[PDB]
């Protein structure tokens, strides 16, 4: 029913990859982490690879903290316009 | 110049379906969202769902999903909401507004309102 | 309702005389700005009974054209107030604040105001 995450998200051990087929995918959503209150993390430290098509979010500075692990709050959408409702929230969890 | 018709008010019996119609002038039609309001009688407004006549894209809220069913008529620029099921819940004023998308979306230019409702 | 932005608007009811300024405070559960255009997405609404709704305020402090400079929308991108100063009869109408931020939109409770 829902929009499926548009890219592939794995937990690596310091840090959450997302990966995209193509730079026509990634720069299509363009995908921001953002915290509790929905606003995006100025402080994080991500690392982008147009060779590779990956986004990767170190935990430490891009998600929160919870027991047993990391929670990622990601939002994606278009870029043309001022539009934002119809930009699509995902979450994810990363175990430490 | 920019103007909303809705269809008129209806009075039905519950679990009967009734179908809204919008139709929009003075903007390009599919250039732009067709939002849907519900306001209850004595209560605030609340959210339906959103439509794009251009590729007819949807989004509903999730407590409409299922009562609400958007769709669009470019060739007279016209929207439709069906409800189905309806209750005593579903008696209300329903409007359509466009959302401006150079603007975000917000909601500039409202229909009258059809009043639905529901009684036996 | 999971994950939908709450819109807490304050108070539910107001009832003054003429001339006076009234401020009606509307909170949200999410931040509103966006950083592409450096704007917070909150539109305030004023609806008279048998009316449709009124655009008043849009991107949370500018007015629409045809709105009396009266009405000032001011806030941050939590905290939001429409302020009427000097009110008048016509301005007799219920008020309501919305965030087009994120699907859902969604919208204050509403504020009545009687004189």
């Amino acid at each position: 029913e829902n929009p499926a995450f548009p890219g592939t998200l794995i937990c690596d051990k310091d840090e959450v990859r997302i990966e995209f087929s193509s730079r026509f995918d990634m720069e299509k959503w363009n995908p921001s982490v953002v915290d509790t209150l929905g606003s995006e993390i100025l402080s994080c430290t991500y690392a982008l690879d147009l060779e590779r098509f990956v986004l990767k979010f170190p935990y430490e500075t891009c998600t929160i903290k919870v027991v047993g692990g990391y929670q990622v709050n990601i939002r994606v959408g278009d870029t043309t316009t001022d539009v934002r409702y119809k930009d699509d929230m995902y979450h994810f969890f990363c175990p430490a | 110049q920019v103007q909303l018709q809705q269809s008129g008010a209806e009075l039905v019996k519950p679990g009967s379906s009734v179908k809204i119609s919008c139709k929009a002038s003075g903007y390009t039609f599919t250039s732009d969202d067709m939002h849907w309001i519900k306001q209850q009688p004595g209560n605030g407004l609340e959210w339906i769902g959103w439509i794009y006549p251009g590729n007819d894209d949807t989004k509903y809220n999730q407590k409409f999903n299922g009562k609400a069913t958007l769709t669009a008529d470019k060739s007279s620029s016209t929207v439709y909401m069906q409800l189905s099921s309806l209750t005593s819940e579903d008696s209300a004023v329903y409007f359509c507004a466009r959302g401006d998308l150079n603007y975000g979306g917000s909601m500039d230019a409202w229909g009258q309102g059809t009043s639905v409702t529901v009684s036996s | 309702e999971t994950g939908d932005t709450v819109m807490t608007q304050s108070p539910s009811s107001l009832a003054v005389s003429a001339g006076e300024t009234l401020t009606i405070n509307c909170k949200s559960s999410q931040n509103l700005f966006s950083s592409r255009n450096q704007k917070n997405y909150l539109a305030w609404f004023q609806q008279k009974p048998g009316q449709s709704p009124t655009l008043l305020i849009h991107w949370a402090s500018t007015r629409q054209s045809g709105v009396p400079d009266r009405f000032i929308g001011s806030g941050s991108g939590t905290d939001f107030t429409l302020t009427i100063s000097s009110v008048q009869a016509e301005d007799l109408a219920i008020y309501y604040c919305q965030q087009y931020y994120n699907s859902p939109l969604t919208f204050g409770s509403g504020t009545k105001l009687e004189i």
